[PDB]
């Protein structure tokens, strides 16, 4: 039902051995379509997803032009914000930025984002509002005062509600197959012991898409969050994710727990149990 | 400052030994982004091995798929081996197909 | 579609 488009940008120094490397990566939902590199032999936007293919040469070389832009523009913004922490020359630092739309279930944009950290940290952050910012510290002010000067979060305003929301609408018609497809998970308990009175079971979801899935056990109703090992939701390599959530139980216990499965694609909340 | 890398080493499909599969190891919540990761075959490292396009979470870490085609069977052993600069040494993760 | 950055704006 909803749905959300997002750019990631990463720009990351690297003292004596060349220029910041650039790259940016473009998202729909949880399928990736655009890429760029300015490590790359000979540096351009390239298709990662069948439905932006079609898009023309004029999108393509935009796409390049802007890049490569940012390529530039970031290797000076590492520059200054080197200077704005009193760092050293020699050190390597990374610059993040993730922005984009976020759409409901019914199409209309439900709120934009605009965030940039500095070697992981929050750095600055464009508020919900779309007209003001979040400074994490002094340095970031600095940042703060030059986009205000600059009108920066009008423009953000202007491209977030406008652009990115009409693009996205773009791709998920272009992609439709596939976007809004939502793939149920698979589902199944195994069951492994590891001693003469205990043994793990394992709820596993398979093939499913998008990532956003919750797996729980409960035991005798009860959740069992603190004793879930709920290992992190992975790429599968064909679009779809895969997750397990795991317990130790006493032998013999085993009836007493449940697997639950939330999932957008599941026509119903599941409910499982090791089926010996 | 830094963040060590999780690691998981699994198949794209139900792994049945004679039949040819993915071998994946995704590597994520490490930062900085710089990051070695090589699929093993019985302790040597495999070629051409693939990986995705550098991204990101929301909390800013890094994540990142390797994968190469491979034909799962009884003997042989895969793992994925990792070198970040928050580890002393590199760390070899076994594929364990019940994982 | 990526935004344009204005006139081109360094943190």
């Amino acid at each position: 039902g909803s749905h959300s488009m997002r750019y990631f940008y990463t720009a990351m120094s690297r003292p004596g051995r060349g220029e910041p490397r650039f790259i940016a990566v473009g998202y729909v939902d949880d399928t990736q379509f655009v890429r760029f590199d300015s490590d790359a032999a000979s540096p351009r936007t390239e298709p990662r997803a069948p439905w932006i293919e079609q898009e023309g040469p004029e999108y393509w070389d935009r796409n390049t032009q802007i890049f490569k832009t940012n390529t530039q523009t970031y290797r000076e913004s590492l520059r200054n914000l080197r200077g704005y922490y009193n760092q050293s020359e020699a050190g390597s630092h990374i610059i993040q930025r993730m922005y984009g739309c976020d759409l409901g279930p019914d199409g209309r944009l439900l709120r934009g984002h605009d965030q940039s950290a500095y070697d992981g940290k929050d750095y600055i952050a464009l508020n919900e509002d779309l007209s003001s910012w979040t400074a994490a510290d002094t340095a970031a002010q600095i940042t703060q005062r030059k986009w205000e000067a600059a009108r920066v979060a009008e423009q953000l305003r202007a491209y977030l509600e406008g652009l990115c929301v009409e693009w996205l609408r773009r791709y998920l018609e272009n992609g439709k197959e596939t976007l809004q497809r939502a793939d149920p998970p698979k589902t199944h308990v195994t069951h492994h012991p590891v001693s003469d009175h205990e043994a793990t079971l394992r709820c596993w979801a398979l093939g499913f898409y998008p990532a956003e899935i919750t797996l729980t056990w409960q035991r005798d109703g009860e959740d069992q969050t603190q004793d879930t090992e709920l290992v992190e939701t992975r790429p599968a390599g064909d679009r779809t994710f895969q997750k397990w959530a795991a317990v130790v139980v006493p032998s013999g216990e085993e009836q007493r727990y449940t697997c639950h499965v939330q999932h957008e694609g599941l026509p119903k909340p599941l409910t499982l149990r090791w089926e010996p | 400052i830094q963040r060590t890398p999780k690691i998981q080493v699994y198949s794209r499909h139900p792994a049945e030994n004679g039949k040819s599969n993915f071998l994946n190891c995704y590597v994520s919540g490490f930062h900085p982004s710089d990051i070695e990761v090589d699929l093993l075959k019985n302790g040597e490292r495999i070629e051409k091995v693939e990986h995705s396009d550098l991204s990101f979470s929301k909390d800013w870490s890094f994540y990142l798929l390797y994968y190469t085609e491979f034909t799962p069977t009884e003997k042989d052993e895969y793992a994925c081996r990792v070198n970040h600069v928050t580890l002393s040494q590199p760390k070899i993760v076994k594929w364990d197909r019940d994982m | 579609r990526p935004q344009v950055p204005l006139r081109p704006m360094t943190y």
